[PDB]
């Protein structure tokens, strides 16, 4: 589809809409121009979401304890507030961990306040209080305990930040106060920014006196991979084969431990920038320990990446970076060749969160198929600037879609596959479009590294090429 | 690494030697891990009867709940009438959760709104938000009704929804005549049972309350038929199967059936199906209104019977051989329709199969829980089965309720070793099943780690999971089953029977040591 | 000892400490006992290709067949018709195994006769036997029909059954139109499959052959449907629910789902239901006949074909989505009625659930092994899903048959790493689910032991049985289930996708090993 | 019922038969009176089925090859004819082992010649005599071969009886010829016969000449305990608790070196006289080794049984066997005092092979419950002389009943349950009346010994007052 002829899909969508929507929405939605480097010249984002149109997004709770805190597997994560949020939260998220679960590590439990009428009406500190020292009892060798808040604690007043001190106190324990009532933001993004305060201000300084840390000149830490059916474990391999010490992961399999080790290390590597730009940013200013954003999607991007953090060291890791990417090379070399004649020239459609939608691009592009459009739940203008280069001339964003859009779009774009979360998948299923899911990875993957693009070539061709989408139609029809 | 021809996803990749090795490097370098021996006590500790009784004593925690929240329940009720919107007022957050709650459980689309209330919205409340969201969600989506709930911000701050839907009316957001029926569901009172109740009688109300004057009871010939919240197809399917071949005029109030069941041909259906305004306009016209989940319908209760002037029979849950009899006779004595030859049959097949799989099942301890009615349906069948229903959990139980089971469980033999447990989760229940072992648990996908617990302890104590009730996420299709009348019966005991039958041969499988006892015929 | 509370059966009983110490001296005093060492070493050489190369050089020795012999087939194809007594002429003992390998699998009554020929019949034969046998069988038991066939011992005397019955009606032990069809079923020919198609041509003949006079074909605006040997009772119904949708006229010819499935009421039913005289005698005059099973209903073909004069349609059995839109578009062309609503969403639906469960299935590897249009069509839906058929055996196969499989193996790229096996047993598949190993067997309960010896060797090298085919003793109920039709194969999709995730669930139940991949949602 | 009504319910029944089938019918038919001790005088058996009327037995080769070889655990058993009578009968009958299956051990597998029209045409042998070839090559550690007969065999003439000797003298393994073609006898006993004449022929003798075997004074042998649900280890227990040494069971469990060594014993005891009342008469002829009939089927017979065995030794056995007795007294008393309230007076009628019909009834009246009526498939009139005693006058005996008689018998006497095999089963069931099966403990038991009578009674228990039983009625008829 040309320029012009993608404008005019942008505007037939639009004719649907109440005047307000509609001059609201036409903000949201732009064709990708890759010189353009100010993407505030195209697209407006992480603004409110229009009522009634049918949003994907969540909020600040599902940023800050379904995404940075949920996965620390050593602290248990308290749900504060009613049953709802806590359930439906409750192991969605393939966060994936090394422990002994009810006993050492906790990710995959449910732990809340329950809030009923006489807490809303009296408020739940009292009972927060209470619930700490039961799971003190109840939970020995917990190493730490987080306050996720939901919508009604602010709302009623509840002063979680004094329980907190007064208990960790008392406790000689980290309890940290998180304020990520979903009603505040617009998304999970603010969840994500006030998930990062909540580190900095609660846990992140515990060993700035302490110096018995055995340091070593190629310390790193990965920032921001939530290890999503393993992705973290398949980025860590490569780094330590490269040469470095992985002190930290933030938080995928992470522990309190690591967090507290962090301010000790010599460069912190970025995967999402989205989520944890906000702690790189504060270690940068405070510790004088640099950040980089990496990728480790598809040979290209991680083989560039390998090579960009190796530079920021000495011969000796530069020569082992050598060493790993002539290794795996045979490996990938064999994906490519097995998995791209059946995937070329297969044009592909992404809504994802807040990186994933550019970050997956080189990968698709290494087996030869075209992401044609692409878009995002909560990003903001600094992301969609990093999108704009790595999406083709004349390829559809959106920004924050609606059911509604997302749907159009499709019907008139025809991909050959669309990757996008669970609210879409059985959507586009029955409109015989192959579909994966780019967040829980459709229950497969990991998707990182070289042992991750392997998994992700099989389950794009199983799925794209697979007999069932021939059979949608009745052969009497 | 990988080998190209047998690639490894995470099982079982992470156990590859190399990522063994990093795995222990990275907990040894960094975690500062509980040693093995002392991960090994507590476990243990934890399996005590020293440790329930710590358990069984909390006040402020919640460990695992088996319940959801209100605006769940308000989101299915919708979603069962005809090319109607769910839209909850309040939080967008909470639709996204809702959506992929049922998402994962039906996979299938849930199509379901906001009006995406913000912090801003604490100043003057929601009003704004739900006259540009009706307004939108009605140009947009094009549902025939809209049926309003609530999130807990817009319950805490106190949005009057009455007014709001009025007044967004008497502004021309939509039209005067366009149904919009709303209920407040507040999340932190009951569950998402008393979200479907509170929303059905809100529909109900919408529909009915103004225009009795003309209504007659008895003048339609039909029997109203509400549900409650139900997430097995196959109900709602038997449900209108057997009262169509009693020749039984009915109408079914809240049938997502369709919805939740629309065909992959190359295009998406948003509604399908579902009870038409028409039906609900003219329920009050009905001989009367039978609830099939009479323990969350208490509201919708009040409503029929202090508006409709139906006079609504005490029946339990047509689960199980007695209350399916029980059900049908009376459904018998109001529409004057015999029982059919059909039924009958279906009836004694189910006795049938009763009588082949006795010895299998008599005298089988299970853990069980879910919604009150469901599990007092399961509590009655498996007397009938003569298991032993050891541990009965519902976490959204309330004391009546109980009385009642624990008057079923005094009216059985079968009954004698059972308690019956409100208020408690499913850490409450992990405790039960490893101090008082049962058999099996019959629960949702919850169960799992319950059973991962259990084996970890040792092979002679793993109990393990039969999948029924809500959520079901780690299997596919299951929730296409039934669960109520005699079909529902004979699904349920299948289940059972060869659950038990699974367990003995894989006890049994071992060469030279059990396998005298791995019998070709059972 | 027993403790009056707990009370053991035999497992667990003989693993107490008293009766291993028994057992252990029995065997070390008196058994002579390879050493365990050498068993080991034996059995670990039964899994090897060197074993495998000998095991599949046999050229006299069968074990562990997969299959039964021709009068099994004729008595259930008797039982299809309505009040009529299988009666099989020949060895008593034989009606003894036949009754209670059917009881085992339908947890029904079977009822059929013997004739009873003792040694002293090889003199002169069984005339009197049939002569008193058929008037003891119409006296007692009052049948409206006796269909006859053979055990070996009467083949091998060469007993005329047709003459024995037309002397039994001469001499007055019957009356002369008193219908007695019958058929040879000679157990060293094929196998029961092969005695089902000739107990049913027996039978159509019977009714036909000398009555074609005033026959006009499609005179009676129906489809006559020839199920063969079917022991889902699903399967039966299946396909009268189906043609009902349509609208289409049909008659179901052989048609057991009665007999084999009457209530528990108080009262045993011999007979029920089932084809009547009168429509096998107006079969004729149907538009044109359907063999659901043709590559056992070959001699069934050449009669309706050269006497009745229907073309036959060329026509797979209808397992999964291909074959059962193949067969409903069949049946349209014939009656003349339209593919309804209905099915085209059932279609639909099945089609959504393959989508929703195709990521679980892709690239499984299966053994399997039954009849062989069950085999093909089992074949054919798992290519449908994506999965690999590696080893396919059909121990009652034929070479054509081979052929036909092998050229639906070609024609998919699920098929590239598939063999087709004839003549061969399950001793054959031990080897080939040891070399070359699969996911998991779909075959009957005999797969059991296939499966215990794979665990033996390993945890890793276990395959674990699914439970589709005849016969399946050590579950409950499973012939109640349906294969044919876009109904049957959602049944074998969800039982195959479940049975995946099960496995799954099992292999990372492994506290702190394997339970990182213990996923809630699937 | 008098035995005027029972006298009337058979000449109401006889009267639907044609008169040859009444006249046979009416001798096999009859009123228990305990005081005739010549059955001969009051019905008469071991006579051909008559055609058509649905009896319940079965033929020589299930007598031969599913009763008494087929068990025999370190032998494989060559179904030899078609594939049917094989396949049927493989792992029907629960004669329970300790071994490796495929391996050293042999029982639940089904090895044939499935024969095709070629070998009936020409003839067998040849086949035979490669397949013994083949079973050599793959499975090695067997210790012997048995040929089962099916009907076709003596009917073509073959001579396996030559196979056997040659095969057997050039691989030097013992090799049994079996005769057990159905067309043989009337029903499973010439089976038996035959069966015991073939051990007695090809493998009871082998040891004759063999000193090296340490005899004691207390060496017995278990003979026809075809331990079904481990019905002869729970019997066996007790021997070896009273002091004796069980050196072969035959044939549940046994191996052919136990029935090798049977010879050198001092005492054969007896559980089924019908099945191998034959090779203890023989081995009485021969090597001068006494036999005795035994009952365990619950504590009234078993205690009687042990005090009857032990008194044929010294002082020191009869000592410990009433320490046994007191052993399990406490036991078996727990068990009467549970399960005898919930059945006593309740009514049972049997119908079952050649042993149990008698055998059990004391099992019975140790809870309180009343055999009304039983029959045997295939005894003799010395089973029926030993029947007599243990029934009840007016009574009710039936001998190769059938179908029809057992319906109506059982709709007029109304029995409280019945027990018998599958093909009855189901039958009952739909009648409402509780139905055990007698055969294979319905995949229960054992129910020999104190053990086993713990579980016999909890299972007519769990049966005969089962919740199933209220609900045959709709509540609507
Ligand atoms: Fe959100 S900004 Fe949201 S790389 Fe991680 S939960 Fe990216 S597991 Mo889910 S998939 Fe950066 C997220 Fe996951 S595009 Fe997605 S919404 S933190
Ligand atoms: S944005 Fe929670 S699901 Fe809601 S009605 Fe309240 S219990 Fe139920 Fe985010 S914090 Fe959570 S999830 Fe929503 S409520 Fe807010
Ligand atoms: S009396 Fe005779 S030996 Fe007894 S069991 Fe009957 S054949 Fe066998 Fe029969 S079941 Fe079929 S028809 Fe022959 S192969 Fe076998
Ligand atoms: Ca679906
Ligand atoms: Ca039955």
């Amino acid at each position: 589809m040309s320029r012009e002829e993608v404008e005019s899909l942008i505007q037939e969508v639009l004719e649907v809409y109440p005047e307000k929507a509609r001059k609201d929405r036409n903000k949201h939605l732009a064709v990708n121009d890759p010189a353009v480097t100010q993407s505030k010249k195209c697209i407006i984002s992480n603004k409110k979401s229009q009522p009634g149109l049918m949003t994907i997004r969540g909020c600040a709770y599902a940023g800050s304890k379904g995404v940075v805190w949920g996965p620390i597997k050593d602290m248990i994560h308290i749900s504060h507030g009613p049953v709802g949020c806590g359930q439906y939260s409750r192991a969605g998220r393939r966060n994936y961990y090394i422990g002994t679960t009810g006993v050492n590590a906790f990710v995959t439990m449910n732990f809340t306040s329950d809030f009923q009428e006489k807490d809303i009406v009296f408020g739940g500190d009292k009972k927060l209080a209470k619930l700490i020292d039961e799971v003190e009892t109840l939970f020995p060798l917990n190493k730490g305990i987080s306050v996720q808040s939901e919508c009604p604690i602010g709302l009623i007043g509840d002063d979680i930040e004094s329980v907190s001190k007064v208990k960790g106190a008392e406790l000689s324990k980290t309890i940290v106060p998180v304020r990520c009532e979903g009603f505040r933001g617009v998304s999970q993004s603010l969840g994500h920014h006030i998930a990062n305060d909540a580190v900095r201000d609660w846990v992140l300084g515990k060993r700035d006196e302490d110096t018995t840390f055995a340091s070593t000149p190629y310390d790193v830490a990965i920032i921001g991979d939530y290890n999503i059916g393993g992705d973290a474990w398949s980025s860590r391999i490569l780094l330590e084969e490269m040469g470095l010490r992985c002190v930290a992961q933030w938080s995928g399999d992470g522990s309190i431990s690591e967090i507290e080790l962090t301010p000790k290390v010599k460069l912190n590597l970025v995967h999402c920038y989205r989520s944890m730009n906000y702690i790189s940013r504060h270690m940068e200013e405070k510790y004088g320990i640099p950040w980089m954003e990496y990728n480790f999607f598809g040979p290209t991007k991680t083989i560039e990446s390998l090579r960009a953090i190796a530079a920021k060291f000495d011969e000796s890791i530069q020569k082992k970076c050598e060493e790993v990417i002539a290794k795996y090379k045979p490996e990938w070399e064999a994906v490519v060749a097995k998995y791209r004649p059946r995937l070329e020239g297969k044009r592909v459609m992404l809504y994802i969160g807040g990186l994933r939608p550019r970050h997956v691009i080189g990968a698709y592009e290494d087996l030869g198929m075209e992401v044609v459009g692409t878009g995002y739940e909560f990003a903001h203008n600094d992301d969609y600037d990093r999108t704009m280069k790595e999406m083709g001339d004349s390829t559809l964003l959106y920004d924050d879609v609606t059911g509604y859009e997302f749907e159009e779009f499709v019907k008139r774009i025809k991909p050959d596959l669309i990757g996008s979360g669970i609210k879409e998948k059985f959507i586009f299923q029955k409109m015989g479009i192959p579909f994966r899911e780019m967040h829980s990875w459709d229950y497969s993957g990991p998707y990182h590294g070289f042992d991750g693009f392997a998994i992700f070539a099989r389950d794009m061709d199983m799925t794209l090429n697979n007999p069932c989408w021939k059979k949608l139609q009745a052969p009497w029809e | 690494s990988q080998q190209v021809d047998k690639i490894k996803a995470s099982y079982p990749l992470f156990l590859d030697q190399d990522y063994k090795d990093m795995l222990a490097k990275k907990r040894d370098g960094f975690e500062e891990k509980y040693p093995q021996d002392k991960i090994d006590e507590v476990f243990q500790w934890t399996t005590t009867k020293e440790y329930q009784e710590l358990n069984f004593q909390r006040e402020a925690l919640t460990v695992n709940p088996a319940k959801a929240c209100q605006p769940l329940g308000a989101v299915l009720c919708a979603l069962g009438f005809e090319k109607t919107m769910p839209y909850v007022h309040g939080s967008q957050g909470c639709v996204a959760y809702f959506r992929s709650y049922f998402n994962r459980h039906f996979r299938e689309p849930v199509s379901c709104v906001s009006d995406s209330m913000t912090e801003d919205a604490a100043v003057f409340g929601g009003q704004q938000n739900m006259k540009d969201g009706l307004q939108n969600c009605k140009a947009t989506y094009k549902p025939d009704m809209i049926a309003v709930s609530t999130t807990c911000m817009a319950e805490v701050i106190g949005d009057d929804l009455n007014a709001f839907i009025n007044n967004s009316k008497k502004e021309g957001f939509i039209p005067d005549e366009f149904p919009v029926p709303f209920a407040h569901t507040p999340s932190f009172v009951g569950s998402h049972v008393t979200g479907w109740d509170n929303m059905f009688e809100g529909i109900a109300r919408y529909f009915t309350l103004k225009s009795m004057d003309d209504k007659v009871v008895g003048s339609n010939k039909k029997i109203n038929i509400v549900p409650g919240f139900e997430t097995y197809l196959g109900n709602f399917r038997v449900i209108k199967r057997m009262l169509s071949e009693m020749g039984v005029g009915y109408s079914l109030l809240s049938d997502p059936e369709e919805v939740l069941d629309t065909p992959a041909d190359g295009q998406f259906r948003m509604y399908a199906g579902g009870t038409t305004q028409e039906e609900m306009k003219d329920a009050p016209n009905a001989l009367n209104t039978v609830l099939l989940q009479p323990w969350h319908l208490e509201k919708t209760k009040k409503f029929v019977e202090g508006t409709w002037k139906h006079e609504v029979p005490k029946l339990n849950i047509p689960m199980g051989l007695d209350w399916t009899d029980e059900f049908l006779m009376k459904v018998s004595e109001i529409s004057g329709q015999p029982i059919p030859a059909s039924l009958t049959k279906e009836r004694g097949r189910l006795v049938d199969m009763m009588t082949d799989s006795h010895t299998w099942l008599h005298g089988k301890r299970f853990a069980l829980w879910g919604d009150p009615d469901f599990v007092m349906g399961l509590v009655k069948f498996l007397l009938e089965l003569g298991c032993e229903p050891v541990h009965i959990l519902c976490h959204n139980g309330n004391k009546r309720w109980k009385k009642a089971v624990d008057a079923i469980l005094a009216a059985s033999p079968y009954g004698k070793n059972a308690t019956v447990y409100i208020g408690k989760d499913l850490w409450h229940l992990r405790s039960l099943v490893f101090t008082d072992k049962p058999d099996f648990m019959i629960g949702n996908s919850y169960g799992k780690f319950i059973q991962r617990d259990t084996l970890h302890k040792g092979k002679e104590f793993e109990v393990p999971l039969i999948r029924i009730g809500f959520p079901i996420f780690d299997r596919h299709h299951l929730h296409r089953s039934t669960t109520l009348g005699y079909e529902g019966a004979m699904q349920i005991l299948t289940t059972l029977v060869n659950s038990i039958l699974e367990r003995l041969d894989e006890e049994t499988r071992g060469m030279q040591a059990t396998d005298y006892n791995h019998d070709l015929v059972r």
